[PDB]
Order: structure tokens, then C-alpha cells, then sequence
């Protein structure tokens, strides 16, 4: 994440990060229930094999509330592919059920009319994750958060030099230095509405991180909730 | 109407019977004034944990 502020205790509960075999973070996830995980498909790609962890806010550390999880089954998106990065969503069974507690609690599914109409149409979202904090730097090692701002649809294609699909939603600053950025992938984007969080994005991609005149791409999470709802049953 | 201030429900809100029906999301019980969402553990969805 780039600029935004750290995560405090308690602050961003519903954060998953999936860690390689070398136990280092590479993508982020949102919890949705005790055996469910949300994550981008091009995630799976980018590890042989992984783990997720749950309850961690600075890597360099146990503290004690810290727990691993391993997956079980992976349900990629079929029809996801990198040539558009189109389908870029992902749930994850795992082979433990979580244990909720403090930083460790799972966001909410909303309702898709509900959230496009009230959700989508909020002033602003919330991204976070342990990714880079800055376009050329490392995998930022502290739990971070960030507001970004909704973005217009037409004012988001004229801005993307790729396609931007029915299954895609831009957030963010035009020229502000705040953005999420690689290593961010995966993680959640919330919704806040009368203090409670819905998910309503996957962390995607974008071209660098925090450039003027680029933002931020999230999977829309609202085009998803029937295979989310399927993905889940089994 | 849905569209003022969310029909003073929690969470999701629908138009049936040209009217107005609260509802939650999973792990939440709808309220007796029908509007409010109650939690029906600790640690409901949506919510920063505190302890
Ligand atoms: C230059 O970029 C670095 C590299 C890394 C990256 O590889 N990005 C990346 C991925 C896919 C496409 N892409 C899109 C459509 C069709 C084909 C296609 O290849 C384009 C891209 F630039 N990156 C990044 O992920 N940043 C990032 C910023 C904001 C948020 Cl919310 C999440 C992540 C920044
Ligand atoms: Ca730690």
C-alpha cells in the first residue's frame, strides 16, 4: 500500500495473506468465513505451493494471535486469463476452520442490487495489505489500509491503456501519491455502511502504483456473488 | 423508499409490495423493529473486532 495509514489492532480483522513455502507473503485474500478465503486468481499462478495467514499485522513477528491455515481446495475462475486479467477472483476452502478473534474476523457478502446501489455508490472504499509501499520498493512488512475513492467508470477507460471489463471497477487518486500496489493483490477492498464492512472488491492490478493519472483496478466483487455463493457449497 | 437514507435498515434492503424489507447478512438476526440487524455471535462479519 502506498501512503494510506497502519492497520491498528483490531482495525482490519477480515485481512488474509497467503505466504509461500518460504513463509514470505506474496498476495493478500479476505476472509469470508471460518473456511472460506477470497483472493485474485492470477495469486495462484505466482505460488507452487502456499499457505494462509490470518491474525498477522507485521510479519517480522509472532505476537501470538498469528495463525496458518492450509488450502484444501483452490476454485479458480475458469475463465480467468492474464492476456486481460478478466475473472481475476478466486475462493479458497481451507482444511481448518478459523478461529475468530482479535484482527481475525471475516467481512461481509453483501446483496448484489443492495450493494451496487448503496455500496458502489458510497463516497469511498478501503484497501489493504503488507504489499510494496512504493512502485520500486519490497513487501512492506506492516498490515496497511487506505482509503481510495470511487472512480468514474468512463473516466477510469479513459485513463487504463488495457481494457477495463463489466467485471472490473476502478478506485483511487488521479495524482495523489496513494494507491495499493503489487504484493496488495488478492487482498480486500471494503465498504463501510453504518460501521459494518462489505467486500466489495478483489485487489487486481494497475499499471505501476500511485501514477499520476493511472488507478487503482479491483475486481467487482457485486459480478461474482452467484459463483462466490456456488464456490462455497463445495 | 430504499433510496432515502436506505429505509432505516442495517444492511440490505429490498421493495416488496412497494413497501420497504430489512434483512442481514449471514450470522445476523433481523431485529423485533425489523430495521435493526443483530449479531448473532461474537465476531459477526463486517465488524473491527475490539477484544
Ligand atoms: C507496471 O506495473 C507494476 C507491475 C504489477 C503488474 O504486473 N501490473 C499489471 C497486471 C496486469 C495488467 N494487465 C491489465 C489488462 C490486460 C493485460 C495486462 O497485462 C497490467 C499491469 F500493469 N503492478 C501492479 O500489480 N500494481 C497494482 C496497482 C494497483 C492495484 Cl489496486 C493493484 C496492483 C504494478
Ligand atoms: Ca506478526
Amino acid at each position: 500500500i502506498v501512503g494510506g495509514q497502519e492497520c491498528k489492532d483490531g482495525e482490519c480483522p477480515w485481512q488474509a495473506l497467503l505466504i509461500n513455502e518460504e513463509n514470505e507473503g506474496f498476495c493478500g485474500g479476505t476472509i469470508l468465513s471460518e473456511f472460506y478465503i477470497l483472493t485474485a486468481a492470477h495469486c495462484l499462478y505466482q505460488a507452487k505451493r502456499f499457505k494462509v495467514r490470518v491474525g498477522d499485522r507485521n510479519t517480522e513477528q509472532e505476537e501470538g494471535g498469528e495463525a496458518v491455515h492450509e488450502v484444501e481446495v483452490v476454485i479458480k475462475h475458469n475463465r480467468f486469463t492474464k492476456e486481460t486479467y478478466d475473472f481475476d477472483i478466486a475462493v479458497l476452502r481451507l482444511k481448518t476452520p478459523i478461529t475468530f478473534r482479535m484482527n481475525v474476523a471475516p467481512a461481509c457478502l453483501p446483496e448484489r442490487d443492495w450493494a451496487e446501489s448503496t455500496l458502489m455508490t458510497q463516497k469511498t472504499g478501503i484497501v489493504s495489505g503488507f504489499g510494496r509501499t512504493h512502485e520500486k520498493g519490497r513487501q512492506s512488512t506492516r498490515l496497511k489500509m487506505l482509503e481510495v475513492p470511487y472512480v468514474d467508470r468512463n473516466s477510469c477507460k479513459l485513463s487504463s491503456s488495457f481494457i477495463i471489463t463489466q467485471n472490473m471497477f476502478c478506485a483511487g487518486y488521479d495524482t495523489k501519491q496513494e494507491d495499493a500496489c503489487q504484493g496488495d493483490s488478492g487482498g480486500p477492498h471494503v465498504t463501510r455502511f453504518k460501521d459494518t464492512y462489505f467486500v466489495t472488491g478483489i485487489v487486481s492490478w494497475g499499471e505501476g502504483c500511485a501514477r499520476k493519472g493511472k488507478y487503482g483496478i479491483y475486481t467487482k466483487v457485486t459480478a461474482f456473488l452467484k459463483w462466490i455463493d456456488r464456490s462455497m457449497k463445495t | 423508499l430504499c433510496s432515502l437514507d436506505n429505509g432505516d435498515c442495517d444492511q440490505f434492503c429490498h421493495e416488496e409490495q412497494n413497501s420497504v424489507v430489512c434483512s442481514c447478512a449471514r450470522g445476523y438476526t433481523l431485529a423485533d423493529n425489523g430495521k435493526a440487524c443483530i449479531p448473532t455471535g461474537p465476531y459477526p462479519c463486517g465488524k473491527q473486532t475490539l477484544e
